[PDB]
RNA sequence: GGCUGACUGGGCCCUUGAACGCAAGGGGCCCAGGCGGGAAACCGGGGCCUAGAGAACGCUCGUGCCCCCACCAGUGGGGGCC
RNA sequence: UCGUUGCGGGUCCGCUUACCCGCCGCAAGGCGGGGACAGCGGCAGGCGGGCUGUUCGGCUGGGGCGGCACA
RNA sequence: CUCGGCUUAGUUUUGCCGGGGGAACGCGCCGGCCACUGGCCGGCAAGGCUAAGCACGUCCCGAGUCCGAUAGCGCACUAGUA
RNA sequence: GCGGGGAAAGGAAACAUCUUAGUACCCGCAGGAAGGGAAGCCAACAGGGACCCCCUGAGUAGGGGCGACCGAAAGGGGGAUAGCCCAAACCAAAUCCUCGCGGGACAACCGUGGGGAGAUGUGGGGCUUGGGCCCGGGCAACCGCCGGCGGGCGGUAGCCGAA
């Protein structure tokens, strides 16, 4: 049992009462912050570590925080069939976990976002962690991970000619050895 | 098995919430000596994830607990892992001396002796110093392993 | 000549015992371990693996020793290996912007149903049926004309 | 004076709707079950006759040793035909 | 009304750190007041032509009023 | 799980967003057209990638029972010009 | 092509649920295609076996002032075919990036030294034919990095071509 599974348990039933101490006192300076801040480390590390962070060079971890509720959705200021004119309970179809990373992504540009994670909760606002990565970074080009979002590419030649190698000496060995239970 | 809820529920002025007693600077500089010791003769973990391992499995002998840890979630599960197997314990206020002392370039959260070679004598006395401090903050004791 | 695996086409119960055969994804690890291979020999040689299948059919088995005797006494050339020949992954711009994160996942709702199933699969396959004027959106409204004018001859 | 036929399950015909398509409603003649009046014949499916009359969806009630509900069985619930 | 909403004491009293309001300061932070109320989000009832969509039948000695010659 | 809303063939049963509540752990968890119970069957969510085979037409090549200067693109021409 | 916001006219012989239509249009973001893709699947006790696209299933099931109208999926036939990784268990800095120099097909890489990341875990291992852990045997081990040298072919001008 790693340390990761016990750091979860602040996050559980067991540790939430503490952990609803611990974020009382972290949420005010939070609110008190920029909207988007850049962290040296992710708050729920456990969880960072699942979704693809890692301590590279190139890899950011912004905190991000936003309103809560359904989206502004705008009355109509025009003639509209009495089932389009509603307000209230009307939401969007996109998440606040996505708009917290479009969110971050705009503030880094260039860099892709790999991942993002729910923090925490208050009255008004909630707080996402995004995992962004640089891809121009010659330490993230060749993570196995992080070459699914920043490209990959092998030449033909080089599976080609391994598969080609080991099907003549795999037929080799099986001639000697499979052969003759076969025919038998 | 211990309730974080009353593990955790008076912490200490100007400290995490982790930190259960206050730890003179004496003796959070011996503490360090005896894991560069331990380093140097017998058997040491460090990190957190291996000094979690070592209070698992029972082969620690001192868990050395920093108290700069910024997410303090980090390891604040030590303590109650601690208390749960009985092994004693100690704070100590920087985790970048806690790695110098350990043998690593960067910083080390939490590290543990396993093998005190010729700290042997040292550690039964800072237990012992420690154990006091435990008994003064309303704590029972936990005895050298 | 490679052999294709033959598997069972699924009983159903509509079927009423009626029973079919057909061409199989690949054949089966149950099957290719009675020939002495496992998967990965299988795949350099050339046939098609499906671990996925548990059942074994005797005729596959054979067609399997059969062929297996002509490769293995050079009477015949394997096809090229069934396994991955490239390596081809674009650079990624814009996922979040694209929904193509966890979370537009799941607003899109891949986490929870099929591709097919989706409602944004549902929007753009009624939008290519209409633009062509495809199978049932050639004509609109063509299940009322049929059930009335089935009324009035069928009367 | 004695009763409840203002009955249960069905069929055919007339009119509404002329010859000539086409609701609902209304009326007539009967078959079976079980009754009432009467010695019996016979009559009774409301009022001596011609007016007082309402589709689809939905709900509700009655009825059946009734049918169905997604691999199988059971419990609650739901749907179906008249 | 649910959440924000916390800490002590015996539903009520109090407290401040939440939150809110103003003052000073680039900010950091300080001062004052209110205060777990308010405000804010969700849900629920009321008032609601402020705004949005619509309907306002037919016959008919022209239309309308009348009448129903509309079953 | 519950409430509101958009959407879906999804119907006491599609997906999702928002408010509130909120697990377990492989001895566990998930699905098998309302819910639960038992059996049986199939699986392992909440992390990432992936060629081929499929859409398009600024552009290039070929073809035509197409039009033939009021036709055919608005433009066969110092036309998106005056 | 992908994500989000999002009508009305018209239709229903009026019209509000509904349809039109998740359309027009708007905002944002990619590629030469995109998106999807590798079973917490479908089935029914018989079996299939990632994905997309085509034919069909089918205007069937079902939705709906059960009106107008809307409307699948499984399955079958085809095109094509391909499977893998991150995290964790276990080990604990064995790791990676950069630069100087020497070497090394101008490369990767090797030696040496400075700097940076890294115990809040780099790296190894692992990926359903689950794995980790312990034990024994065997190589046809396996998995990755560079694209130098040689050759062939095709495209971007042309040349010959009977009477
Ligand atoms: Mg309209
Ligand atoms: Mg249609
Ligand atoms: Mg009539
Ligand atoms: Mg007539
Ligand atoms: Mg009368
Ligand atoms: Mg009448
Ligand atoms: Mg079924
Ligand atoms: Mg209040
Ligand atoms: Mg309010
Ligand atoms: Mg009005
Ligand atoms: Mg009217
Ligand atoms: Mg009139
Ligand atoms: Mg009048
Ligand atoms: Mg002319
Ligand atoms: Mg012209
Ligand atoms: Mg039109
Ligand atoms: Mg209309
Ligand atoms: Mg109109
Ligand atoms: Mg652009
Ligand atoms: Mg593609
Ligand atoms: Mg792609
Ligand atoms: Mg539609
Ligand atoms: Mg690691
Ligand atoms: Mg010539």
């Amino acid at each position: 049992p790693s340390a990761y599974q016990y750091m979860a348990m602040w996050y559980r039933k067991v540790g939430r009462e503490v952990h609803e101490r611990l974020m009382r006192s972290v949420l005010i300076k939070w609110r008190k912050e920029p909207a988007i801040v850049r962290v040296e480390r992710p708050f729920r590390l456990e969880r960072a570590r699942k979704l693809g962070y890692k301590p590279k060079q190139g890899v950011v971890v912004a905190r991000v925080r936003l309103i809560r509720g359904p989206f502004n959705r705008r009355r109509p200021d025009s003639g509209r069939r009495p089932k389009r004119m509603g307000v209230y309970g009307i939401t969007a179809w996109k998440s606040w976990r996505q708009v917290a990373e479009e969110r971050a992504a705009r503030k880094f540009p260039g860099l892709e976002v790999l991942n993002s994670y729910w923090v925490a909760d208050d009255g008004i606002y909630r707080y996402f962690e995004v995992i962004l990565i640089d891809c121009n970074q010659p330490t993230i080009q060749r993570d196995p991970l992080y070459s699914g979002i920043c490209g990959r590419e092998v030449p033909r030649r080089r599976l080609a000619r391994r598969l080609r190698e080991r099907q003549r000496k795999l037929i080799e060995h099986l001639k000697k050895t499979l052969l003759p239970k076969l025919k038998g | 098995t211990i309730d974080p809820k009353t593990f955790y529920a008076n912490p200490l002025p100007g400290k995490p919430f982790y930190v259960r007693f206050e730890v003179p600077s004496d003796v959070a500089e011996k503490a360090l000596e005896i894991l560069s010791i331990a380093r140097q003769t017998g058997k040491i973990k460090k990190g957190t994830n291996e000094t979690t391992k070592a209070v698992e499995r029972g082969l620690a002998k001192l868990v050395l607990i920093a108290e700069d840890v910024d997410p303090p979630e980090v390891v604040a599960h030590l303590p109650l892992l601690c208390e749960e197997k009985k092994v004693p314990y100690v704070y100590v206020p920087s985790k970048e001396k806690l790695g110098k002392a350990a043998g690593i370039n960067v910083a080390a959260a939490a590290a543990v002796v396993i093998e005190a070679g010729q700290a042997a004598g040292e550690l039964e006395a800072l237990v012992n110093k420690i154990n006091e401090i435990r008994a003064k903050h309303g704590l029972n004791a936990i005895p050298v392993r | 000549m490679i052999p294709k695996p033959v598997v069972q086409v699924p009983r159903s119960i509509k079927s009423g015992g009626v029973t079919k055969w057909k061409e199989g994804r690949g054949f089966s690890l149950g099957e290719l371990k009675e020939v002495g291979l496992n998967a990965e020999q299988a795949r350099l040689l050339g046939l098609p693996v499906d671990t996925r299948r548990d059942s074994v059919w005797p005729q596959n088995v054979e067609a399997l020793r059969k062929w297996l005797i002509e490769v293995l006494e050079g009477k015949a050339t394997p096809p090229e290996p069934t396994l991955p020949k490239v390596v081809k992954v674009k650079r990624k711009r814009g996922r979040a912007f694209r929904g193509l994160t966890s979370a537009g996942r799941r607003s899109r709702g891949l986490i929870s149903t099929r591709f097919r199933e989706t409602h944004n699969y549902k929007f753009k396959k009624k939008a290519k049926e209409r633009r062509l004027k495809k199978r049932h959106e050639a004509t609109k409204g063509l299940g009322n004309v049929l059930r009335i004018s089935r009324i009035i001859n069928e009367s």
